[PDB]
RNA sequence: GGCUACGUAGCUCAGUUGGUUAGAGCACAUCACUCAUAAUGAUGGGGUCACAGGUUCGAAUCCCGUCGUAGCCACCA
RNA sequence: GUAAGAGGAGGUAUAGGGAGCGACGCUUGCCCGGUGCCGGAAGGUCAAGGGGAGGGGUGCAAGCCCCGAACCGAAGCCCCGG
RNA sequence: CCGGGUGGGGGGGAGGCGCCGGUGAAAUACCACCCUGGCGCGGCUGGGGGCCUAACCCUCGGAUGGGGGGACAGCGCUUGGC
RNA sequence: AGAGCGCAAGGGUAGAAGGGGGCCUGACUGCGAGGCCUGCAAGCCGAGCAGGGGCGAAAGCCGGGCCUAGUGAACCGGUGGU
């Protein structure tokens, strides 16, 4: 169920993605939580849409 | 027997039908001020983002690429070590938690307010009712929160420029004083061209150039091709 | 009935309207896939002039009627007498 | 999902461009009358302006987010 | 009947079409909440159409072509009522 | 706004002011761009009604004409809808 | 070890998988040895490797949570992007 709205974790550097769940019931805002794109490192990683 | 006898002579200045742009309002508004003093420009500037559109304000922040006039002053109640700050810049009084009595029990004289973070807080939350509505106080942009306001005390008094937008977009680009020749007022009002055009909205459908009006004041106005 | 200028006869099934709802963009499709069939009249209609001896109607097309009148405007060169109605206007053209 | 509108006293309600200071109708309440009832009169209790954020020195009065809500449009692999 | 025209009807609302019960003698109560039928110069949505703020491609340029807002639109269903 | 504001006509006659001071968000001489509510005519583009016939519709002893209907209908496409 | 181990039980579990805390954020990238399962199609456990990063002095751990459900082939489209 939703008020738990999944987003994908949209990189920057202009893209490279990885798949989560966001909480809205939760004070979680946005999420820029470090995570490893499809090229590089453990760099970045933010938050978009659904 | 209205708007003076000097401004029907100054009404044979206009007859309403041109343009000028810059230019001929650089030369020609150099001597469409004959008059007094120092009128600024009133670039007469407006657009259409409905006179309010919740969030569509404006602050128009610029540096005027010449200079202002006279002085602000700044003040700033800036909490100790940011006072240091101003005590370098062009700010009087600088007192960080005292010279709020010196704003709120009386005592005046300076613009912008410049402040801090802190005080925003406490020099925000005493002065709320004269600084900030009419234009002064914290603003979180009125050259008023940060340190970023010392550098932004240049700004205050080499080149501020405020837009706000209330019914028009209205704003009065000011420079001109009426001596500074045709050079130093095309050079500015362009870059106040430059300065609307900086501040760009997120949705505003409308004419985002008209009114241009370069009357410096106390004289015509007729626009200025709303562009050059 | 039929064009007594250019021809021009009725026009059918295909000729058409369809319905179709047809697909197109508004999603997936504006309401995508969608389709059928129909149906198509011509138009056709009747001018009264007079020219020359007797009065005449035109069974004329629509946009075709300043062809008409060039046909009046033929008719005054030529040499029209007599009585005959459509016997005249068969040679008109 | 898109376009409209609207929900403020317990029920029922306008007020509608501000800048007001929260009504009207029954409902509650007590005193006045009278043989006493109801008819009556009066003073008060009760509004938390659909809930919340903002433009404004002062939004019920404008901007926006969700609800509730019906109208029809109109969309779905 | 696609029609042309035809019947109706060389009839005219004491006429001609439909439905309902089926002599005559006595009789006909509750509801517009639904639905249909009716009646309506407010209001809502809404088809093509008018429109043109913004916008794109392209060519040096004049330009050609397309996307296309605000606001205007009826029949219809909602809305007021019988 | 029952208080007064607006302006013309004019009697007329040597004069009438903004301010820091004061009150509130805000100061009223003088200048500069527009929103709200309307007046008057313009851009664009529609709503209702009446007057006439020459289109088209009906009828009159052959009607070349009279008459009425009259921009309606009818008709052909295109529109949505029931 | 009958407690607790999100929600059904079964099973397992304190020589933790429970209960408190500091630093983070491995619900990573490129793969994929080989098996369970089974008609297919999916489902399934995953050594170990190369980039890089967290923790811990280190040994070593991290490709989600004790586990057995929390699912939808393919076209048709939608957004960001090469």
């Amino acid at each position: 169920v939703r008020i738990k709205l999944l987003l994908e974790c949209t990189e920057c550097k202009r893209r490279n993605y990885a798949t989560e769940k966001n909480k809205r019931n939760t004070p979680n805002k946005l999420e820029l939580r470090k995570y490893c794109p499809w090229c590089r490192k453990h760099t970045v990683h933010r938050e978009v849409k659904i | 027997p209205k708007h003076g006898k000097r401004y029907r002579a100054l009404l044979e200045k206009v007859d309403p039908n041109k343009v000028y742009t810059i230019d001929e309002a650089a030369r020609l508004v150099k001597e469409l001020a004959t008059a007094k003093f120092d009128e600024t420009v009133e670039v007469h500037a407006k657009l259409g983002i409905d006179p309010r559109r919740s969030d569509q304000n404006v602050r128009g922040t610029v540096s005027l690429p010449h200079g202002l006039g006279k002085q602000v002053r700044v003040l700033a109640i800036a909490k100790g070590e940011k006072i240091k700050e101003a005590e370098e810049a062009g700010a009087d009084y600088v007192g960080g938690e005292e010279i709020i009595q010196k704003i709120l029990d009386g005592w005046m004289d300076f613009d912008a307010v410049v402040a801090t973070p802190d005080v925003m807080g406490a020099v925000g939350s005493k002065l709320g009712r004269i600084l900030g509505p009419r234009g002064l106080l914290p603003n979180p942009k009125a050259g008023t929160v940060g340190f970023n306001i010392g550098e932004i005390i240049r700004e205050i008094k080499a080149g501020r420029i405020e837009f706000r937008n209330d019914k028009t977009g209205a704003i009065h680009a000011p420079v001109g004083k009426a001596s500074f020749p045709p050079e130093k007022l095309a050079d500015n009002i362009r870059a106040f061209i430059r300065a609307l055009e900086a501040h760009k909205p997120e949705g505003a459908k409308g004419t985002f150039l008209r009114s241009v009006y370069v009357t410096t004041t106390m004289g015509p106005s007729v626009r200025i091709n709303p562009h050059s | 009935k039929v064009c007594e200028i250019s021809g021009k006869r009725p026009i059918v099934a295909n000729s058409i309207q369809r319905r179709g709802k047809a697909k197109r963009e508004g999603g997936v499709g504006k309401k995508t896939t969608g389709i059928s069939k129909r149906r198509q009249y011509p138009n056709l209609q009747k001018v009264r002039v007079r020219v020359a001896g007797q009065e005449i109607t035109f069974r004329v097309a629509a946009s075709h009627i300043p062809k008409v009148y060039e046909l009046v405007e033929r008719a005054k060169g030529l040499k029209l007498e007599g009585l005959s109605p459509k016997e005249i206007k068969k040679e008109l053209l």
